[PDB]
């Protein structure tokens, strides 16, 4: 919140939502047999592209 | 059957840890969830335990069953 | 379909912007093609 | 492994960010209650000036 | 091949041991908050009943 | 006679401020609405901070 400190804080409720989740689905697949969707190169190509271009 | 799987969670969830129903967490039913380990995950009084790690206990073995057609490695015998 | 109403006062505030998936989808389309597509001549 | 064909996950990760944005979306804020905490004072505070011009 | 299901269960034992530091700091969470809490409503009383 | 009644009701709102602050807690755990009467909620990008 501190950086942006403009009209551009309504964006930056949901960049905690995004630190949440792959902050979550990294940390389970650390367990015996557990599998991680960001392991998989498919979604990260739709985690980036969705959101980068949201941007320009 | 979608409200027999709701009701699973959301009568394990008040049972296990925290919630007049709000104080029957307090004291938590974390003592019947105890009993389990040993007795050394100790600190589960307000950062719970024993109310998490039963679920990546069951998300583990829920694993296992898809792991073992593959790696099935078993002579005509049994381990040691 | 409460799942709506509770988000809808944020939706068209930004997918605007937010909801340009078209690229993601156009790129998503031609890829399924090209690994057709070596699979194809194999 | 180097997997391939891709028409899997991605469709599953926006189904995800229904639910991530219905659960943080209710979170109390310090921040936010510290801002209702002036007001109500400066209300009942020209309150009392209101019967200080309906008497003088 | 997995005694390294031991080794990510046995440091999750550590973490046990800070585990009861934690209580006391999820103990002191909201305390402030409780207690940010507790003085809106003494100040909106005493600043109003002499006033009247 | 005004300004002991324009005084009386500066007195009888204050003493109907005081008895709906004890409407909105009757417990620690109470509620989250009871409590979101004094302390404030607005619409959307009110608080800054």
């Amino acid at each position: 919140m501190a950086i942006h400190n403009q009209k551009g804080q309504t964006w930056s409720l949901m960049l905690m939502s995004l630190i949440m989740f792959i902050g979550s689905t990294n940390i389970l697949g650390l367990l015996p047999h557990s599998f991680t969707p960001t392991t998989q190169l498919s979604m990260n190509l739709g985690m980036a592209i969705p959101l980068w271009s949201a941007t320009v | 059957a979608s409200v027999v799987p709701l009701k699973d969670r959301r009568l394990l969830e008040v049972k296990l840890g925290e919630l007049d129903f709000t104080p029957s967490g307090i004291a938590g039913a974390f003592q019947r969830g105890y009993y389990r380990y040993y007795n050394k995950y100790v600190n589960v009084k307000k950062g719970s335990v024993a109310g998490l790690s039963m679920v990546l206990a069951a998300y583990v073995v829920f694993n296992y069953c898809r792991s073992y057609k593959e790696l099935k490695h078993e002579r005509l015998r049994k381990y040691h | 379909q409460f799942q709506f109403t509770g988000i809808k006062k944020y939706f068209n505030s930004y997918t605007l912007t937010g909801r340009m998936n078209c690229v993601l989808a156009t790129y998503g389309g031609i890829a399924l093609l090209v690994l057709y597509f070596k699979l194809r001549s194999k | 492994d180097t997997s391939t064909w891709f028409i899997t996950i991605t469709s599953m990760i926006m189904t995800l960010f229904i639910l991530f944005q219905l659960k943080i979306s209710n979170y109390s804020y310090p921040a936010s209650p510290e801002s209702i905490e002036l007001k109500t004072q400066k209300h009942s505070t020209p309150w009392e000036m209101k019967w200080t011009k309906i008497y003088l | 091949e997995t005694f390294s299901a031991i080794s990510t269960i046995g440091v999750l034992v550590y973490i046990v041991k800070k585990y009861g530091a934690s209580i006391g700091a999820f103990a002191d969470k909201l305390n402030e908050q409780k207690i940010a809490q507790l003085e809106e409503v003494k100040q909106a009383s005493i600043k109003q009943i002499q006033d009247a | 006679a005004e300004f002991l009644s324009l005084s009386k009701a500066r007195i009888e709102a204050y003493e109907k401020e005081l008895e709906k602050m004890k409407n909105i807690i009757p417990f620690d755990q109470m509620t989250i609405e009871d409590l979101n009467e004094v302390f404030p909620e607005t619409k959307l990008d009110k608080k800054k901070y």
